[PDB]
């Protein structure tokens, strides 16, 4: 009986820990998602067409 | 001792299961955040597509890239029906560049029957003469390629570096 | 770094069991990775093995079924197989191919690394010296293991090598980090073995510190070629970018050799011994040379494969070639298991490189190695007496022969006999050895130095 | 489209005009349609394994293509029939042709569509419900004993739109209608399933229940469990077929699938002549075991290729009857035949041979076959639980255990029953080599004994050590005569002799020993070990006496008791209550105690 | 010997 | 019924061993029979083994010698091999390929049949249970022969297996009939053929004798076709005339050797001792044509005779013989050195049909248990004799003396038999009981008590 009580208590503790971690991760994504997305958008614009290096004539 | 060790073993089993479930939930949440970021990227590039002036420049660049990747006498193009006026001029501009770059001639046609479905944000496709070889130079595939290349930097930015990463090499 | 739009073909010109032949591919690259789409929505992957002119040979890890000529598509990446690698791979189980097998998500790519790894300068290796406590009198003593060594296990069919693996896992430690991170991979095994391993790890609370790869007998055999490297890359990343000590377990390399045989036979190369390709020696050298310490860092890898034995021929090609690479080997014997000995280990064929590790100056004690050698010699002579007794009657036995036989039964019944979970201190094992030695009068112990004999025999 | 034969060589056929072809596709060859399968493709040419005899086929014959792989059919009426290497209702074929022989390109439906069945809808099915496939939705009394249960296959779902009422219904009649995304698919009582696939399951479960067999030696020393895997290699001629037949006749299972590959039809006719007469009892109703058995025979002289189809069809049927929700087992006969067929096919294809000519992937295929057995939790919202056991027979060339077939086989199976030809040559019919056989399921059964036969557990242990000591002493007997051994050694030799003569010998054809109940076996073992205990106690107590007893004195004093010990096994299970047998054994034990007290 | 015969046979192409 | 003419090609592209390569063949048919014409006037025949494109391959039955690429011609019947069949074969003698050798006419075929036969439906066939009276105690007592059963006769060089065949066919009977005999040789010494013919003439039953002959000087390859023709004749008689037919083959070892030669020419995958890997299917095809069939009174019994290369039994030939037949008889050279006319070793000679024709109502109530007890006693006798060979004589016990006496009397009386003697089963059981009476009542652990009370005195 005490063991199931402690199981419930540990469930509360771990779910609180997961909530805290989720909040921290959400903030960490928020603070710089815009800058990262801008960098990726810059990455998907520069083409530079070129011939295969080994292609011969 | 039998009853005591059985009870303790069951307790350890339950504790370990709880830890595993917690870690799995955390990782699932991280994956959800990453997928939402990818969705935002898709919406932003959808917005970017509407700017026609830069769209034509990117279209010319991608077309030339495809032509240089294929390098065959017979070629076919495919694109969304509504964007055909841009791609025809793109081909007309790109042909002399290819001729002066490869020192070789090429016949190029545009598919007047098939067109890329509307769900494609933008891009083009190319085929050889026999429609056996193709190249999918679309915005979606390029996005996915760049993402699969650039996951590590994105993770490092959005969640910090690993403390236990004592050495890069 | 970046790449250009990937190529696609629909030119499947051949199919031969686990192989596919293509044509008219521009600038093929050796060992490139490709993605195959069948006429239905299923997706797979393969690796290149041969290139000549415009011909590309590939092998499908997911088996060949439903492939045709005019509808199959293939796609070409840029580079060799580079796999994600992260410290979070602990607590995560996968299949042979590395795809997540539990309910969790795809591994977040902390960093990309080459599957083939990278050669290491011999200068930079550090000789392993830290002897390991295993809690098994058979292992410690005559065949103690330093951290960084690469000892295999030899096991015939139906012997309890799995229990030995579990026992060494639970009893891991050092002679006095407090444990090791376990990178365990399984190759073509029945469900019972996987259940046993998973349940045992779960009971001991070691899911927090173990990463599993599971390749079962019902999965296609082709992915067995890749699976061990997928284990070892993660192992070496944890050993050289986190300074975490690692004990990496492999098992049933016979199936890996079988997969190599499948590929070689499919490719019609010149067979060597018993249908095995000749270069499989170099291949095994590649897969075993991933242990040892290194200066400037901490942590290492301790390699322990398990080897299933065709019949009982020690002189079979697989065990022979593994004998030329691994410094030592531990032998599991069928006769002892028939005579109900839970760790059925024959000391005679076994051997390890402990001559410099376990000495006594900071290690167990001075008399250790001498005691071990004396026990080994005594056991050998005892087996000789046992052979002698099988010929003639008991009348011809002298006092020496009775002493040797009596020693044999006592040593077999007490020293080697050891139930599971029964951790034994090294000093306790040496004391048991001393008790066994005391049976013989002191004069016949020739190997023992005189000073040690006076000191410890009484 | 079509194809045209370019070349022929034995059971292989090279063809052309197969650009759109896919591999592992079925094909029909020649004017007389012969079933086939694809194995290899180059360009538009192909390679075809033909399951029928090859003869009279010329260059250019039509080659019809189908868009499906090999598959079978599942539904009522399967029980009690006989099938060729492919699904073909042999009895219906003999009636149809009205001829002794089997025409080469005969075509008959797997199951007759003209037989009605009394279908009853499941009571919990209401209109609009969802079942997500793999779910029971009916029931059928296809025969008096087993109740065949209809289940929607997996990969299928939707909302209910119509359920038929109870009544009589022929096959190929629409019963259930579902509509998932605005598209309404109908279903009939008969489903199909690809042969080379594996039906998924909800979950797997560990082996936890014993599989009584009736044979004394197996059940006493090396028992198998339900869901288990077994192998019985044997020299050429040891009565392996008899072990398989006895197991099929007296198992604990519910449906048994006997697949005899590469065998003599005389055994099949014997089985057909015997099974109808032999009966058994469920819930007070006696009926023939033929109803709870299904047969699939592929005679040796038949085409070689069909052996593999036979082996796969057996496991597919048993897996269907596992999802059905029962316990089942199969007699896989002579897998080495399948190996030889594969060897011939590979050799004709000019692949790179492996050890002993067999192609390399034999072991991989054997693994893919063998892992498909075990206890499982099944799909379907009504909770179901079943199991499948495999009992393979192997016949290595020359009776040796060095050929690659057995070497590969032993690397997977968990329990092994080697058969020694020397015992068979001296008419010791259940020829089991106790010295080399081993079972890995010694664990996970101690609790079953704890709740039923707790006393039995140490008895077999003691038996093992007495036999082992006999073996260790036997060579010393061989090279050194008697009269050089203590009394304990001689009495242990005698006890081993009694164990061999009575506990091990079992004659399955006699009425009194055609099947041994477990209680009989444990009673016998208890009697023998009690004898050994009392005799050893008697000799050791008098070891230091001036009147130390010898084996001769014991033998003369109570030889009649030894005759009683030998003759206790001549008791029927029927016409003799268990109480009577137990009383007789207790009475004999009391006589033995009296004889030991008198000394 | 049989393996060697087969490899020579294939090499004849 | 083919009303069209046959084609006559001349494109003999190549030759290699017993094979011939043809080309420009229009729509070749598999397993088709081709007649040949050499540059001179001789004639031959062959069969197709593989086709590809316009190319084809033809194995020659008579062997290849002096074959020209620019003179020979070949003719296609466009059909699988078929053979004439008629009941008139009785009283006639042929060589291989069924060609007449008795100076007689070509067979007047009532019908034509496929050489390869056809599988028999397992449903339709009926299990055999009719015991056969052989007159020999070792074959009826210790074993059983049923009508429809098949069983070989293991042998070696110089053993009197031919005499065993002579006696078994001479005085075949039924316990309480024609037995049309067929007898086909395979590359045997002609003296043995003359011996068998003389024995048949002695028995004066040439109304029932069909012979197919093959001396060793005949082409090796034809032996592959020789047995199937005899089997086809046997099938015709059994299932279209209700004739009870016995069949005998002198030496399948020659058949195995010839098949090995063909395979070695065809570079096929080897097996044990370089033998062809697919003997299993072939030998099964040869032997499967036996038993009985529902609704018809015919039957077929097979009695092949095998010659081991030496004393070994694990040689692949007998090993693949073992799986097929439901029993086997063994002949021991050692017993022949002891000058016993039927030198038969009972121990290695089980018969898998000792169930359906044994017991009360068939032979007698106490049959099977007597056989089993005799087996056990003989085995114990061999064991104690082996022990005596090393330990000596004084160390043996009384029971050992009893077992030795049992062996001596059993070998003196039971197996010993005249060249023409014919014992009923009943007197054989009587002799067995007389031998068993030597032991005490209590020692027969293989017999139930009721039978012991019933028959011991």
């Amino acid at each position: 009986q005490a063991a199931m009580g402690s199981q419930g208590n540990l469930s509360a503790e771990v779910e609180q820990a997961t909530r805290r971690q989720v909040q921290g991760m959400q903030s960490s994504q928020q603070r710089n998602r815009e800058r990262v997305l801008a960098q990726l958008l810059g990455m998907v614009c520069e083409v530079r067409p070129q011939v295969h290096p080994n292609y011969r004539v | 001792e039998k009853k005591e060790k059985q009870i303790e073993q069951q307790k350890k089993i339950q504790m370990s299961n709880l830890m595993n479930q917690a870690r799995l939930k955390v990782l699932r949440a991280r994956d959800d955040l990453i997928t939402d970021l990818l969705n935002e990227a898709k919406q932003r590039l959808s917005k970017v597509v509407k700017d026609t002036t830069r769209y034509q420049v990117l279209l010319d660049g991608l077309v030339l890239q495809g032509l240089y990747q294929l390098l065959e006498p017979r070629m076919i193009v495919r694109c969304r029906k509504q964007d055909f006026p841009l791609v025809k001029a793109a081909v007309q501009k790109a042909i002399p560049m290819y001729k002066i770059a490869t020192k070789k001639d090429v016949d190029v046609q545009i598919d007047q029957e098939a067109y890329l479905p509307e769900e494609i944000a933008g891009g083009v496709e190319i085929y050889n003469g026999d429609r056996k070889i193709k190249v999918s130079n679309t915005l979606e595939s390029r996005l996915d390629l760049i993402a699969q290349q650039m996951m590590p930097e994105v993770r490092g930015a959005l969640f910090g570096a690993n403390a236990n990463r004592k050495f890069l090499d | 770094y970046l790449s250009q739009p990937r190529l696609t073909y629909k030119t499947v010109s051949g199919v031969n069991g686990p192989l596919v032949i293509l044509d008219h591919v521009k600038f093929p690259r050796y060992a490139e990775i490709v993605h195959l789409t069948l006429p239905d929505g299923t997706k797979r992957s393969g690796q290149v093995l041969e290139v000549s002119g415009s011909k590309a040979v590939v092998q499908v890890f997911e088996g060949t079924s439903g492939i045709d000529a005019k509808k199959t598509s293939c796609e070409f990446t840029g580079d060799i197989l580079r796999t994600p690698v992260s410290e979070d791979m602990l607590g995560r189980v996968f299949n042979g191919s590395g795809k997540p097998i539990d309910r969790g998500p795809v591994v977040l790519a902390e960093d990309f690394l080459d599957i083939m790894g990278q050669p290491i300068n011999p200068q930079c290796r550090i000789y392993p010296e830290e002897m390991i406590q295993t809690g098994i009198s058979a292992i410690d003593g005559m065949n103690s293991i330093a951290r960084g060594q690469k000892i295999p296990i030899f096991s015939a069919a139906g012997l309890p090598h799995n229990e030995i693996a579990a026992q060494i896992c639970r009893q891991a430690g050092l002679v006095k980090e407090e444990n090791f991170a376990i990178v365990f991979a399984a190759m073509g095994v029945n469900m019972e073995t996987a259940r046993f391993f998973k349940s045992d790890f779960e009971e001991n609370g070691s899911m927090d510190n173990v990463c599993l790869f599971l390749n079962l007998a019902n999965d296609p055999t082709i992915e067995r070629i890749i699976t061990p490297r997928l284990a070892l890359t993660t192992a070496e990343f944890l050993a050289y970018q986190c300074e975490k000590h690692v004990l990496v377990i492999l098992t049933d390399m016979s199936s890996y050799a079988e997969a190599l045989r499948e590929v070689s036979a499919a490719r019609e190369e010149v067979p060597g011994r018993r249908g095995f390709p000749g270069y499989m020696y170099t291949d095994l050298a590649t897969i075993y040379e991933r242990a040892g310490r290194v200066e400037g860092r901490n942590g290492s890898i301790t390699q322990i494969p398990i080897l299933t034995m065709p019949n009982d021929d020690i002189t079979h090609p697989i065990p022979d070639l593994t004998g030329y690479i691994t410094e030592g080997q531990i032998y599991v014997d069928r006769q002892l298991h028939n005579r109900q000995i839970y760790p059925p280990i024959n000391v005679l064929p076994s051997l390890s490189r402990l001559m410099k590790s376990a000495i006594g100056e900071g290690m167990t004690r001075k008399d250790h190695a001498d005691v071990s050698n004396q026990l080994y010699a005594c056991y050998a002579i005892g087996k000789d007496v046992q052979a002698m007794k099988a010929v003639v009657g008991e009348e011809a036995l002298t006092s020496d022969d009775l002493l040797y036989l009596e020693f044999l039964q006592k040593f077999e019944k007490n020293f080697i006999t050891q139930g599971p979970y029964e951790n034994r201190t090294v000093y306790e094992t040496l004391d048991i050895g001393w008790q066994l030695l005391r049976i013989f009068p002191k004069e016949m112990l020739k190997r023992i130095p005189q000073s040690t004999l006076s000191e410890f025999y009484p | 489209t079509f194809g045209y034969v370019h070349g022929v060589s034995g059971p292989v056929v090279t063809a052309c005009d197969m650009a759109g072809a896919a591999m592992y596709e079925l094909v029909r060859v020649g004017h007389s349609e012969l079933v086939g399968e694809i194995i290899r493709l180059e360009g538009d040419m192909a390679t075809i394994q033909v399951y029928e005899e090859t003869s009279g086929v010329s260059v250019g014959d039509p080659v019809l293509r189908t868009g499906k792989p090999l598959s079978v059919e599942l539904g009522p009426g399967i029980m009690g029939a006989i099938f060729d290497g492919i699904q073909r209702p042999l009895s219906d074929i003999s009636s149809q042709t009205q001829s002794i022989y089997i025409p080469r390109g005969v075509n008959v439906s797997a199951l007759s569509r003209d037989i009605k069945w009394e279908f009853i809808p499941s009571k919990n099915l209401r209109v609009g419900s969802h079942i997500t496939g793999g779910d029971i939705y009916g029931i059928v009394n296809e025969n008096s004993l087993i109740k065949h249960k209809i289940m929607l296959p997996p990969r299928n779902r939707g909302s209910v739109t119509y359920i038929a009422p109870p009544g009589n219904y022929d096959a190929s009649d629409v019963v259930l209608e579902l509509e998932f995304e605005g598209v309404k698919e109908k279903f009939s009582m008969v489903q199909v399933w690809p042969v080379r696939q594996v039906r998924p399951v909800t979950e797997k479960l560990p082996a936890n229940h014993p599989l009584l067999t009736g044979q004394r030696v197996l059940d006493a020393l090396f028992p198998c469990v339900q869901g288990g895997t077994t192998a019985i290699p044997g020299a050429f001629g040891c009565g392996k077929t008899v072990i398989s037949q006895s197991l099929s006749k007296y198992s604990n299972s519910d449906v048994i699938i006997y697949v005899g590959c590469g065998e003599r039809g005389n055994e099949m006719s014997e089985v057909l002549r015997d099974f109808p007469e032999l009966t058994m009892e469920v819930d007070g109703k006696v009926e023939s075991i033929m109803k709870r058995t299904a047969l699939v025979a592929n005679t040796s002289n038949m085409p070689v290729a069909a052996r593999e189809a036979s082996i796969y069809t057996g496991i597919t049927l048993s897996e269907y009857f596992r999802d059905m929700g029962y316990h089942v087992s199969m007699m896989a006969d002579s897998t080495s035949r399948w190996a030889e067929a594969l060897r011939e096919i590979s050799g004709r294809l000019a692949e790179m041979p492996a050890d002993s000519g067999y192609p390399a992937y034999l072991g991989a295929r054997l693994a893919s076959f063998y892992e498909r057995a075990g206890r499982v939790k099944c799909l379907g919202n009504p909770e179901r639980e079943g199991s499948v056991s495999i009992v393979g027979a192997v016949s290595p060339p020359g009776g040796d255990f060095s050929d690659p077939v057995t070497s590969a086989t032993l690397g997977i199976v968990q329990v092994f029953w080697g058969l020694d030809k020397k015992l068979a040559q001296r008419k010791h019919f259940p020829s089991v080599n106790w010295l080399i056989s081993y079972s890995k399921y010694m664990r996970a059964l101690d609790e079953y004994y704890d709740k039923h036969f707790t006393e039995f557990v140490p008895l077999r242990t003691k038996a093992k050590e007495i036999l082992q000591e006999e073996e260790d002493l036997a060579e010393i007997v061989q090279l050194v005569g008697k009269a050089s051994l203590a009394e304990t050694d001689k009495i242990t030799l005698e006890v081993a002799k009694l164990i061999k003569d009575d506990f091990l010998q079992q004659n399955g054809y006699t009425p009194y020993d055609r099947f041994c109940p477990f209680y009989k076996t444990v009673g016998m073992l208890s009697n023998m070990i009690s004898f050994y205990d009392m005799a050893r106690r008697a000799v050791e107590t008098t070891a230091q006496s001036d009147n130390k007893i010898t084996w001769s004195i014991i033998r003369e004093h109570m030889g009649e008791i030894l005759y009683k010990l030998s003759s206790m096994k001549f008791k029927d299970p029927v016409k003799d209550g268990e109480a009577k047998i137990k009383a007789d054994y207790a009475q004999l034990l009391e006589d033995m105690q009296n004889a030991f007290r008198s000394l | 010997f049989y393996r060697l015969k087969k490899i020579q046979e294939k090499k004849k192409i």
